[PDB]
C-alpha cells in the first residue's frame, strides 16, 4: 500500500537526491526560512517531502496530527463548515473544499493563527480564487515572524505573480522509471509478491508516467487479481474513467454526427456527475485522441489548437460541460 | 436673485383633455369617458414624456369636479407602496364612504406602477375587485410587462405611442404664440429633431434656448443642445471607409468629452435597433461591440479598444 | 482650556440623551460664561441647542474658550459610565485633538477616564431664535410626551393649532384621525401641572412626527416644556435646566 | 524593546530583514522618493496612487514615508492601513473609512514635534486596490475630495487599469519601474556584502536577470543560494549555474533539444518529447520566455518567421496567464511553431 | 491654512469666473440665474472637467457665503437609497429654508451610482416639488441614468479643457507660485493631460518638488518626462523608425535600451505609437485593421500582466506584419 | 448513579447561566464527593470548570460515578422551569443515554420532568490550575462587571496590569482609550466591598474583551470574584459557591489570542 511504506524524514527519501540535499540545506537554518511553494507533477511526492522537511524543522511529533472543525459566517447566514488538519507544530488547510468562499476562511483563519513559528500547509493552491490569493498576498508579508506558508500545488499557472514572488519556488520533477522500479522492488519484497520477471515493474512505471502514487496503487490492484503472484504477462489495471474516455475517443473517431454528439454529451454528464474534474477529462480526451493513428498531422494540430482554446474557455467559465461539448463538436467538425 | 419662475412644462401643463396633442384615439376615448362617466380600471403604458400622467390627471379632474380633493388618492413612486400600504391605506380609501354623483367613482391614481413590488400587486387584485363599484384604479407605467397579468386582466390597456412631428410642432407653436418668442423654421426643426418624440424634453429645450439666447435658431439650439448622441454613433458605424469612421469617432465623440462607456453602450443600442444591414452582420457587429465591452468594463477602456472594435466591424462588413 | 466638573454625571448623560439619535455631530464651545453646544440634523429641519451656565457646575474654570466637535454616537457610547452619582469632569487643552471625560467616585477608589477623538467642524453657530412668537405655551413635559406618543401612531404629521384659550394637536392618516385638545389652567394644588398659553395670533403648523418624537426626550431634564410657535420661523421647544436650557428648533412642514 | 526588534529582524528572512525603513534605502525608484522627500519639509502631500510591477517597493516606499513623517509613536495613531485581507465593500468604505477621515488628527506629543515634521493630516492607505469593486471605489471619491484637509489617501495597486478613471485622476500617479540589473545591482551587492554572500563575478547581475524586474524574488534567490552554499561548507563561491538551477530555469541543453525537435520532427515525436519533458517539473511560463529569448535573439531566422513566432509566443503567454493546463498549451505552442 | 491642501484642492474655483474651458454652459447658467429661470441641470462630462467646481461656485453665487447650509449636497460617499430619497430629499423639497427666503438647491453629485429604484422614486420628486427647489445631477456616464430621469433635466456636456483655458490656468498657477515653466515643457504638459486639470496640477506640484532647487531655475521637458515617467517624442519616433526600417534584432535591442534607459513602460510606448501612426496616410485599410486589432489585444494582455519582453516582441512583430501588407 | 437534589432550582440555573453562550458542550461527572463539570470553547482559549460539593445539595447519593456529556443550549432551554423556588433533582443511571431533570413544587401539585438526550464526549478533564500565580486579587464582582462593561466598548482587548498596590484595566481602540485604576482597601463597614491584592511579581496581560464579557456572568453566583494571573498560564477568574466554585480559565492574548 502507498501509506504503509512512506518516508517520514529527509534521510528516508529514495529519489531526487539533489532535491533532498536542497531540502536539507533549506532546513539547516530553520528560523530564517521564507515561504515555500512546491510545484511539479501530481503524484511525485511533494506532500511527503514537505512533511519530511517539517520533521527536520521540528520534532518527530509533526506526524501525530488531529482533525478538528471550524465554522465561519459569510455575508449571509449560510454557515461554512471547514475541517482543519492540525499538529502541535503546524497546521494544514485545503481551500479546495468549498466554492467562492476561500477568501473568508483564508483571511480569518490565518489572522487568528497569526521552534518559534507555526507552519501552514496550503493544499491545492491552484483552486484558490484570485480574491483569496490577493487577500493572502498581504497576510504573507505582514506576519512573517509567526506564520510561514508551505503551499503545495501541481502547476504555478493559476498562481498570481505576487504570490509567486512572495515565496521561494521548489520544483519536484517526477522520478525516473528506474527509481520507480527500485521502489516497487522493495515494496514487492516487503509485501511478499512473486515476480516471474522483474521487467514487469518497469512496465508499471511506463504505465504511470512518473506517478508513484498511481504506480503503487496499480501494482497493488494487479497483485490482487493475480493472487499475490505477478506473472510475465499480467494485465495492466486501468481506472474506469480512463476506459470511459478511451471508448469516448473510439466513438469520436468512428462516428462524427449530432446523434453521436448526444451520446457524447451523455457520457460527459455521467463522467462529471461522479466527481471527475473537467480539465483532467479534457486533457485525457485530447491526449488519447492524438494517439489515434487514423488521423494525420493536419487533424492533430487542429485538435490540439481546439483543446487549448477550450481549456482557456473552461478556465474562464464555470459550466464545464458547456465547453466540453463545444470542444467535442469542434473535434467532430475537424475530422 | 430671490425667486424663480415656473418652467414651461409645469406652467403650460395641460389641465383639460382637449389641450393634449397626444394619441388622438385614446384622448377622445378618455374625453368621452369623462363626459359619460363609468370610468373603468385602466393601465396607461408608453415612453417617458408623452402625456401619460397629465392624461390621467386631466381625466380624474374632469370626472370628479370639485370632489377631486376627497375622491382621488394619488400614490407615486416617491411614497411607500408596499404590501402594508396596499393592505391598510388603499383598502381604507376604497372602503371609505363618499357621496358622489350617480356617474362618478373614487379614483386611485398609482404613478410608476412598474415599480410596485409583487406582494403589493398581488394584494391589489381583490382590493380592486371587491370595491369595483365605488373605487376605480388607474395605473401609469412605462413597461406594461412589469405589471402582473392578473392585474392587467381586470383593467383596460392603453398603449401610448410616440408623438409625430406635426403634434409637437403644433404644441410648440401654441407655446410660442402664448409666450411671444422670436423663432425660425430651422430652429424649431432642430428642436423637434433633438426631441425624438419627447414633448417634455422638447418644451424643456425650447425654454432653455429661450432663456439662454432669446432667439430660437438652429445654431443656438445646436450650440446649447447636443445632436442626438445616437445619430452620430449610427453615422460612425454606417461609415463605408475606416478612416471616415475613425475621424468621426475622434472629432465628434472623443474630442467632445464623451466617455468610452457611453460610446460603446450607445453603439450597442444603435446596432440592436439597426435595420439597414442584414441580421447575421448585425449579430457579428453586436458580438464585436460586446467583446470589446467586456474589456471596457474591466478598466481597459481607451480609444484603441473602440478603434479595434470599429476595425473588426469593418472586417466583418469586408465580406 | 476646558475644565468643567458636574456634581452628578447624570445631568450630562440626560443632556446628551437629548441630542442622541436625532443628530450625529455636535459642536461644543466652552467659555467664560459657560458651555454651549449646537447640532443640526442632515436634513436641516432640527437644531438642538444647549446652554449650561457656570453655576450648573461644581467647578468650572475657563481662561480661554475652546470649540470642539464630536460624533454624538461616540459620546453616548461613553456616557453610560457615570453611575449617575459619579462625579464627571470634562477636560481639554486650548488646541485639542481629544476631549477627556473623567468619572470618579467620592473615594479615591475607581477612576474611569476616557479620551474621545474630536472631529473638525466649521464653527458656524446659528442664532435663529425670534424676539416674539405668534403663540407661547408651557405644560408638563410628560403630558406633551403622551400627546406626541398618542398621535404619532396615526400619521407622520402632527398639526398644532392655537386659538384663544385653545391648544389642539391633530393627526390624520390611514387608520383614521385623532386629536388632543387641552385648555389653559392654573393648578394651585401644584402649579407644575398648570397649562399656560399666551396667544398674540392664532397659529396652525404641521410637524413631522418623527421629529417631535426625538424632541420629547427633554422630559427627563425638566418638569415643564415651553413651546413657541410662529408662522415666520422654526418652532422652539425648550427644556430648562438649573442655569441653562436645552432647546429644539423644528422647521414646520411646507 | 529595540533590541528585541533587532533580534527578530536578524531571525527574519532577508525579504523582511532588509525592508527599506527610510526613503534613502529605495535604490531605483528615485523620481517618486525625491518628491516624497521634498514634501516631507512642506505640508502639501497630495493623494497618491502607486502602480507598477510586483516587488518594486510600493508598500516599502509608503511605509518608509509614513515613518519619516510621523515617527514610531504616531506611526500607529495617524495611519489607516487597509489591505486585501479585509472587507472593502461599499458598507466598509462608507462607514469605517469615512468615520476615520471625518475624525480629527491625533495630538502629537512633545517628543514628536522636536524630531519629526508631524503634518496636520493623517494617511489612509489601501494596499492591493485591484480587488476593490468599482462602486466602493467611486464611494471614496467625495470622501477623499472633501476631507483632504485632515486626511490623505494613498492607493497601491499592480494594474492601474483596475482602478476607475475618476480615482486615477484625483490621485497623483506614481509609476514604479522594474528593477533590472542596472538600477538594482547596488542594492543586491549591498545585501550580499551584509550577509557575506561569496559569489562569482556575474551572479548578482544574473539573479536580477532571472528576476525580470523584481527585487523580492532576487533577494529570495540570493538567500536560497547562500543557504545552499553554507550547507555545503566548501568555502567556494556561488556560481551562475547553481543559481539558475534553483530558479526554475531550464538548462541550455534541454532547450536546444526542444529547438531540434521543433525544427526537425513530426507531430508524434514532438508530442512524445513534450510528454517526457512535462515529467520533469518546469514552469511553462519560463519555458515560453526562454524560447522567446532564443528565437528573437538568434540571427538565423527570417523576419516573416519572427513575426509569427512572436505572435504565437504572445498568444501562448496570454493563454497561460489564465490558469490553463501547462502541458496542453506548451504542446500547442510547439506544434504551431513547428509548422512554420 | 490653504497652503497645506494639494494643488488640486488648493486651486479649486470658488467663483464662476475661475472655471475655464466651459464658456457656452457657464454663460448660459449665469443668464439662467440672473434672469431667474434656472431649470433642473444635468452636468454630464469626463472626470476633471470642473462640474463639481462649477455647481459649487454657482450655489455660492446664488446663496452667498452660507452655501453650506442652504444647499442639500448628496454624493456616492453618502448612503443614497430609495428610503433615503423618500425621507431626506422629500423633507428638504417640501419644507423651506431656515436661513433666508428663496428656492432650494439639491446637488446630487456622482448620481450615476444611484439605484434604479432611487431614480424611479426621485423622478416624481423632481416633477412634484418644482416651484420651491431645483435639482442638479452630475454624471460621468449617461447610461447609468434612467431615461425618465434623464428627460426631466436640461443636459450640459462639459467638454474637455482646450489649450487656451488650460494654458491660462497654468499661467495663473505659475503666478500664484514662485515657479517658471518652459514653453516646450508647457506644450508637453498639455499633451499628457487630455483635458484633465487634476493631472496637470498634480504633475505640476510633483515637478516643482523634483526641482530640488530654491526655484531659481526653470522647468524643462526633461523634468516633466522624468517625473511623469512618460516617453519623449524623440525616443518614441526612434523606436518607431527602428521597428519600421531596421532589422529584427536591432529593433529588439533599440526597444530594450529605450525602455530600460529611462525606465519607460510598454503600455505608454504602445499608446504613443498608436497616436503617432494615426496620422500616417496608409494604403488599403487591411494594414490598419491588423494593426489596431493586434495592438488592442496586446494592450488588453498587458492590462493583466505577463512577460514584458514577450509583449514587446509581440508589438514589434504585430507592427511589422501589419506594415508588410503595404507594398 | 446520579441523584442530586438542589433545594432551589435557582442555584443550578445560575450555574448553567455561567457556561451559557461561551461553550456548547459540557462534560459532567458526579461522584462520591460531589459533582464536577468542564467545558472548553471551540477556539480553546476558555475553560469553564465547576465543582459542587455534597453539602451544596439537600440530598445527594452516589455509589457509582457517572460521566455525562451534553449540549449546553439544550440544557438551558430546559433550565427555565425551576420557578427558582422549585426543587430540582438531577437523575441518571450508571450507563445513561439521558439525564432526567425533575422539578417539583413543595406540594404534590405540579411536577415538571425532563429527559435530556446526552452526547458522547471523550472524557478528558484538564487540570491546568497552578500552584502559585504571579498576582492574586479579589474585588466585588459587580465592580469587575462594570470595569469590563466600560472598557469593552473601546476595544476587543482589555489589558490588566498589576504593580505594587495597583491594579489597572486598560482598553485602547478606534474612538480612543480608557482605563480604570483601583487600589487595595479594607472596608470594615462591610468587607465584601474590600479590594485585596497580593502581588509576588508585577503582571501585565491582555485578554479578548468578548471572553471577559462571558466571564462576568459569575457575579450572579458570588458577591466577590477572585482573579489569579500569571505569565506562565491561563488566568483564573473564580466565583465561590457554598461548597463549590465556578472557575473560568482564560488564555492571555499572545498578541492576538483571546
Ligand atoms: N400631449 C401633450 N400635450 C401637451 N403637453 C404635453 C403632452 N405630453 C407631455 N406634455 C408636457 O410634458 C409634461 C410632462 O408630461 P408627463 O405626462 O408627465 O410625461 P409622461 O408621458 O407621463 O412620461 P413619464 O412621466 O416620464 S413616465 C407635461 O406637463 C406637459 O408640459
Ligand atoms: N526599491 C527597493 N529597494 C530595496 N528593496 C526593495 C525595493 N523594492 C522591493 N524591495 C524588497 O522587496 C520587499 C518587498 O517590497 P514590497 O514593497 O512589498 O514590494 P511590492 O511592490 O509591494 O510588491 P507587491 O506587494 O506584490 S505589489 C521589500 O521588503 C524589500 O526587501
Ligand atoms: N474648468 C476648470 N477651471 C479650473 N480648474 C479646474 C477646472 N476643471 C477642473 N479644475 C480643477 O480640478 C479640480 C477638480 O475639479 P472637479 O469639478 O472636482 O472635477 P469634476 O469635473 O467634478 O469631475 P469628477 O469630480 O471626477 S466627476 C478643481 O478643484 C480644480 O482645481
Ligand atoms: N522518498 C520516497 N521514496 C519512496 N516512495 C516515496 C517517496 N516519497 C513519496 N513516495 C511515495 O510515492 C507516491 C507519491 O504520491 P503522493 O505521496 O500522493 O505524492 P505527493 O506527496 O506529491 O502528494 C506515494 O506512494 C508516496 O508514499
Ligand atoms: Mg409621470
Ligand atoms: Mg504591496
Ligand atoms: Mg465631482
Amino acid at each position: 500500500w502507498v501509506d504503509k511504506y512512506r518516508p517520514k524524514s529527509l534521510n528516508a527519501l529514495s529519489h531526487n537526491e539533489e532535491l533532498t540535499n536542497f531540502l536539507k540545506s533549506l532546513s539547516d537554518q530553520p528560523r530564517d526560512l521564507p515561504h515555500l511553494l512546491l510545484y511539479g507533477p501530481n503524484g511525485t511526492g511533494k506532500k511527503t517531502r514537505c512533511m519530511a522537511l517539517l520533521e527536520s524543522i521540528f520534532g518527530p511529533g509533526v506526524y501525530r496530527l488531529k482533525i478538528d472543525v471550524r465554522q465561519f459566517v459569510t455575508a449571509s447566514n449560510r454557515k461554512l463548515e471547514l475541517n482543519v488538519v492540525s499538529s502541535p507544530y503546524h497546521l494544514e488547510i485545503t481551500p479546495s473544499d468549498m466554492g467562492n468562499n476561500d477568501r473568508i476562511v483564508i483571511q480569518e483563519l490565518l489572522k487568528e493563527v497569526a521552534h518559534r513559528y507555526k507552519c501552514v500547509i496550503i493544499n491545492e493552491a491552484n483552486s484558490l480564487t484570485k480574491d483569496a490569493q490577493a487577500a493572502l498576498r498581504r497576510t504573507m508579508e505582514k506576519y512573517s515572524k509567526n506564520i510561514r506558508l508551505i503551499m503545495v500545488c501541481d502547476s504555478m499557472s493559476p498562481i498570481i505573480a505576487p504570490i509567486k514572488s512572495r515565496c521561494l519556488l521548489i520544483r519536484c520533477p517526477a522520478p525516473s522509471d528506474s527509481e520507480i522500479s527500485t521502489i516497487l522492488s522493495d515494496v514487492v519484497t516487503n509485501e511478499r509478491i512473486q515476480l516471474e520477471t522483474k521487467d514487469i515493474l518497469k512496465r508499471i512505471a511506463q504505465a504511470s508516467n512518473g506517478n508513484l502514487r498511481v504506480s503503487l496503487l496499480m501494482l497493488e490492484s494487479m497483485a490482487l487479481n493475480n493472487e499475490l503472484a505477478l506473472k510475465s504477462s499480467s494485465p495492466i489495471i486501468k481506472p474506469d474513467w480512463i476506459i470511459v474516455i478511451h471508448k469516448l475517443t473510439r466513438k469520436i473517431v468512428k462516428e462524427r454526427s449530432v446523434n453521436s454528439l448526444i451520446e457524447c454529451r451523455a457520457v460527459l454528464y455521467d463522467l462529471l456527475a461522479h466527481c471527475i474534474p473537467a480539465n483532467i477529462i479534457l486533457k485525457e480526451l485530447t491526449f488519447s485522441l492524438l494517439d489515434v493513428e487514423t488521423l494525420n498531422t493536419t487533424n492533430k494540430s487542429s485538435i490540439i489548437e481546439y483543446s487549448s482554446v477550450f481549456d482557456e474557455r473552461l478556465s474562464l467559465g464555470n459550466k464545464a460541460i458547456f465547453h466540453l461539448e463545444g470542444f467535442i463538436a469542434k473535434v467532430m467538425c475537424c475530422l | 436673485t430671490l425667486s424663480l419662475q415656473l418652467p414651461w412644462v409645469e406652467k403650460y401643463r395641460p389641465q383639460v383633455l382637449s389641450d393634449i396633442v397626444g394619441n388622438k384615439e385614446t384622448i377622445d376615448r378618455l374625453q368621452q369617458i369623462a363626459k359619460d362617466g363609468n370610468m373603468p380600471h385602466m393601465i396607461i403604458s408608453g415612453m417617458p414624456g408623452i402625456g401619460k400622467t397629465t392624461s390621467v390627471h386631466c381625466l380624474a379632474h374632469e370626472l370628479l369636479g370639485r370632489s377631486y380633493a376627497d375622491g382621488v388618492l394619488e400614490l407615486n413612486a416617491s411614497d411607500d407602496r408596499g404590501i402594508d400600504v396596499v393592505r391598510n391605506q388603499i383598502k381604507h380609501f376604497a372602503q371609505k364612504k363618499l357621496h358622489l354623483p350617480p356617474g362618478k367613482h373614487k379614483i386611485v391614481i398609482l404613478d410608476e406602477a412598474d415599480s410596485m413590488t409583487a406582494g403589493a400587486q398581488q394584494a391589489l387584485r381583490r382590493t380592486m375587485e371587491l370595491y369595483s363599484n365605488s373605487t376605480r384604479f388607474a395605473f401609469a407605467c412605462n413597461q406594461s410587462n412589469k405589471i402582473i397579468e392578473p392585474l392587467q386582466s381586470r383593467c383596460a390597456i392603453l398603449r401610448y405611442s410616440k408623438l409625430s412631428d406635426e403634434d409637437v410642432l403644433k404644441r410648440l407653436l401654441q407655446i410660442i404664440k402664448l409666450e411671444d418668442v422670436k423663432y425660425t423654421n430651422d430652429g424649431l426643426e432642430a428642436i423637434i429633431f433633438t426631441a425624438e418624440g419627447d414633448m417634455r424634453q422638447a418644451i424643456n429645450n425650447l425654454q432653455s434656448t429661450v432663456a439662454g439666447h432669446g432667439l430660437v435658431n438652429a445654431d443656438n439650439v445646436f450650440k446649447i443642445v447636443d445632436s442626438p448622441h445616437p445619430l452620430i454613433v449610427k453615422k460612425m458605424l454606417l461609415a463605408s471607409n475606416l478612416e471616415d469612421s475613425i475621424q468621426i469617432l475622434r472629432t465628434d465623440l472623443w474630442k467632445k468629452g464623451y466617455s468610452s462607456i457611453d460610446i460603446v453602450t450607445t453603439s450597442f443600442r444603435v446596432t440592436k435597433n439597426l435595420a439597414q444591414v442584414k441580421e447575421s452582420v448585425r449579430l457579428e457587429m453586436i458580438k464585436e461591440i460586446g467583446l470589446t465591452h467586456m474589456r471596457i468594463l474591466e478598466g481597459v477602456g481607451t480609444y484603441l479598444q473602440l478603434a479595434s472594435m470599429l476595425a473588426k466591424i469593418h472586417k466583418l462588413n469586408n465580406k | 482650556m476646558l475644565e468643567a466638573k458636574f456634581e452628578e454625571a447624570s445631568l450630562f448623560k440626560r443632556i446628551i440623551d437629548g441630542f442622541k439619535d436625532c443628530v450625529q455631530l455636535v459642536n461644543f464651545q466652552c467659555k467664560e460664561d459657560g458651555i454651549i453646544a449646537q447640532a443640526v440634523d442632515d436634513s436641516r429641519v432640527l437644531l438642538v441647542s444647549l446652554e449650561i451656565g457656570v453655576e450648573a457646575f461644581q467647578e468650572y474654570r475657563c481662561d480661554h474658550p475652546v470649540t470642539l466637535g464630536m460624533d454624538l454616537t461616540s459620546l453616548s457610547k461613553i456616557l453610560r459610565c457615570g453611575n449617575n452619582t459619579d462625579t464627571l469632569t470634562l477636560i481639554a487643552d486650548n488646541t485639542p485633538d481629544s476631549i477627556i471625560l473623567l468619572f470618579e467616585d467620592t473615594k479615591k477608589d475607581r477612576i474611569a477616564e476616557y479620551s474621545l477623538k474630536l472631529m473638525d467642524i466649521d464653527a458656524d453657530f446659528l442664532k435663529i431664535e425670534e424676539l416674539q412668537y405668534d403663540s407661547t405655551l408651557s405644560l408638563p413635559s410628560s403630558e406633551f410626551s403622551k400627546i406626541v406618543r398618542d398621535l404619532s401612531q396615526l400619521s407622520d404629521s402632527i398639526n398644532i393649532m392655537i386659538t384663544k384659550e385653545t391648544i389642539k394637536f391633530v393627526a390624520d392618516g390611514d387608520i383614521g384621525s385623532g386629536s388632543v385638545i387641552i385648555k389653559p389652567f392654573v393648578d394651585m394644588e401644584h402649579p407644575e401641572t398648570s397649562i399656560k398659553l399666551e396667544m398674540d395670533q392664532p397659529v396652525d403648523l404641521t410637524f413631522g412626527a418623527k421629529y417631535l418624537l426625538d424632541i420629547i426626550k427633554g422630559s427627563s431634564l425638566s418638569d415643564r416644556v415651553g413651546i413657541r410657535l410662529s408662522s415666520e420661523a422654526p418652532a422652539l421647544f425648550q427644556f430648562d435646566l438649573k442655569s441653562g436650557f436645552l432647546q429644539f428648533f423644528l422647521a414646520p412642514k411646507f | 524593546s529595540k533590541l528585541a526588534a533587532e533580534q527578530s529582524l536578524a531571525q527574519q528572512p532577508w525579504v523582511e530583514k532588509y525592508r527599506p525603513k527610510n526613503l534613502d534605502e529605495v535604490t531605483a525608484q528615485d523620481h517618486a522618493v525625491t518628491v516624497l522627500k521634498k514634501t516631507l519639509k512642506s505640508a502639501n502631500l497630495p493623494h497618491m496612487l502607486f502602480y507598477g510591477p510586483p516587488g518594486t517597493g510600493k508598500t516599502s516606499t509608503i511605509l518608509a514615508l509614513t515613518k519619516e513623517l510621523y515617527g514610531p509613536d504616531l506611526m500607529k495613531s495617524r495611519i489607516l492601513e487597509l489591505n486585501a485581507s479585509d472587507e472593502r465593500g461599499i458598507s466598509i468604505v462608507r462607514e469605517k473609512v469615512k468615520n476615520f477621515a471625518r475624525l480629527t488628527v491625533s495630538k502629537p506629543s512633545k517628543h514628536d514635534l522636536e524630531n519629526y515634521p508631524c503634518p496636520p493630516y493623517k494617511i489612509i492607505i489601501l494596499d492591493e486596490a485591484d480587488s476593490m469593486t468599482a462602486d466602493a471605489q467611486s464611494a471614496l471619491r467625495r470622501t477623499m475630495e472633501t476631507y483632504s484637509g485632515v486626511t490623505r489617501f494613498c492607493l497601491i495597486c499592480n494594474y492601474v487599469t483596475r482602478i476607475i478613471d475618476p480615482l486615477a485622476s484625483r490621485c497623483s500617479k506614481f509609476r514604479f519601474k522594474a528593477l533590472d540589473a542596472s538600477n538594482a545591482i547596488d542594492r543586491l551587492r549591498f545585501i550580499s556584502e551584509q550577509e557575506n554572500v561569496k559569489c562569482d563575478d556575474g551572479v548578482l547581475e544574473r539573479i536580477l536577470d532571472i528576476s525580470a524586474g523584481d527585487l523580492r524574488r532576487g533577494i529570495t534567490l540570493l538567500q536560497s543560494a547562500s543557504k545552499g552554499a553554507q550547507y555545503l561548507g566548501d568555502g567556494k563561491n556561488i556560481t551562475s549555474t547553481q543559481v539558475e538551477e534553483l530558479a526554475g530555469v531550464v538548462p541550455h541543453d534541454i532547450l536546444i533539444e526542444i529547438v531540434e525537435k521543433v525544427k526537425s520532427g513530426d507531430f508524434d515525436e514532438i508530442k512524445k518529447y513534450v510528454n517526457t519533458f512535462m515529467k520533469s517539473g518546469w514552469s511553462a511560463a519560463s519555458v515560453v520566455n526562454q524560447l522567446h529569448e532564443y528565437y528573437i535573439t538568434n540571427d538565423n531566422f527570417d523576419t516573416n518567421f519572427k513575426n509569427q513566432i512572436s505572435w504565437l509566443l504572445f498568444t501562448t503567454d496570454s493563454r497561460l496567464n489564465n490558469g490553463t493546463n501547462e502541458h496542453i498549451q506548451l504542446l500547442n505552442l510547439l506544434v504551431k511553431i513547428s509548422q512554420l | 491654512s490653504k497652503e497645506n491642501l494639494p494643488w488640486v484642492e488648493k486651486y479649486r474655483p470658488e467663483t464662476l469666473d475661475e472655471v475655464y474651458g466651459q464658456n457656452e454652459v457657464i454663460t448660459t447658467v449665469r443668464k439662467f440665474v440672473d434672469e431667474g429661470k434656472l431649470p433642473h441641470l444635468l452636468f454630464y462630462g469626463p472626470p476633471g472637467t470642473g462640474k463639481t467646481s462649477t455647481i459649487v461656485a454657482l450655489a455660492r453665487e446664488i446663496y452667498g457665503k452660507n452655501y453650506s447650509n442652504m444647499v442639500l449636497e448628496l454624493n456616492a460617499s453618502d448612503d443614497r437609497g430609495i428610503d433615503v430619497v423618500r425621507n431626506q430629499i422629500k423633507d428638504f423639497a417640501s419644507t423651506r429654508q431656515i436661513f433666508s427666503k428663496g428656492f432650494k438647491l439639491i446637488i446630487l453629485d456622482e448620481a450615476d451610482a444611484m439605484t434604479n429604484a432611487a431614480q424611479n422614486a426621485l423622478r416624481r420628486v423632481i416633477e412634484r416639488y418644482t416651484k420651491n427647489t431645483r435639482f442638479c445631477v452630475l454624471a460621468n456616464y449617461a447610461h447609468k441614468l434612467t431615461p425618465a430621469l434623464l428627460s426631466r433635466c436640461t443636459r450640459f456636456r462639459f467638454q474637455p479643457l482646450p489649450q487656451e483655458a488650460i494654458e491660462r490656468r497654468i499661467a495663473n498657477v505659475l503666478v500664484h507660485e514662485k515657479l517658471k515653466l518652459s514653453p516646450n515643457a508647457e506644450k508637453a504638459l498639455i499633451e499628457l493631460s487630455n483635458g484633465d486639470m487634476r493631472r496637470v496640477l498634480n504633475v505640476l506640484q510633483s515637478c516643482k518638488a523634483t526641482l530640488d532647487n530654491p526655484d531659481e531655475d526653470e522647468i524643462s521637458d526633461d523634468v516633466i518626462y522624468e517625473c511623469c515617467g512618460a516617453p519623449r517624442p524623440s525616443d518614441l519616433k526612434a523606436v518607431l523608425k527602428s521597428i519600421l526600417e531596421d532589422d529584427w534584432g536591432t529593433a529588439h535591442y533599440t526597444l530594450n535600451k529605450v525602455r530600460s534607459a529611462k525606465g519607460l513602460a510598454l503600455i505608454d510606448l504602445i499608446e504613443g505609437i498608436v497616436k503617432i501612426l494615426e496620422d500616417y496616410e496608409l494604403q488599403n485599410e487591411e494594414t490598419r485593421v491588423h494593426l489596431l486589432t493586434k495592438l488592442a489585444d496586446i494592450e488588453y494582455s498587458i492590462s493583466k500582466g505577463g512577460n514584458d519582453q514577450i509583449q514587446g516582441s509581440a508589438v514589434i512583430g504585430a507592427i511589422k506584419a501589419s506594415f508588410e501588407n503595404e507594398t
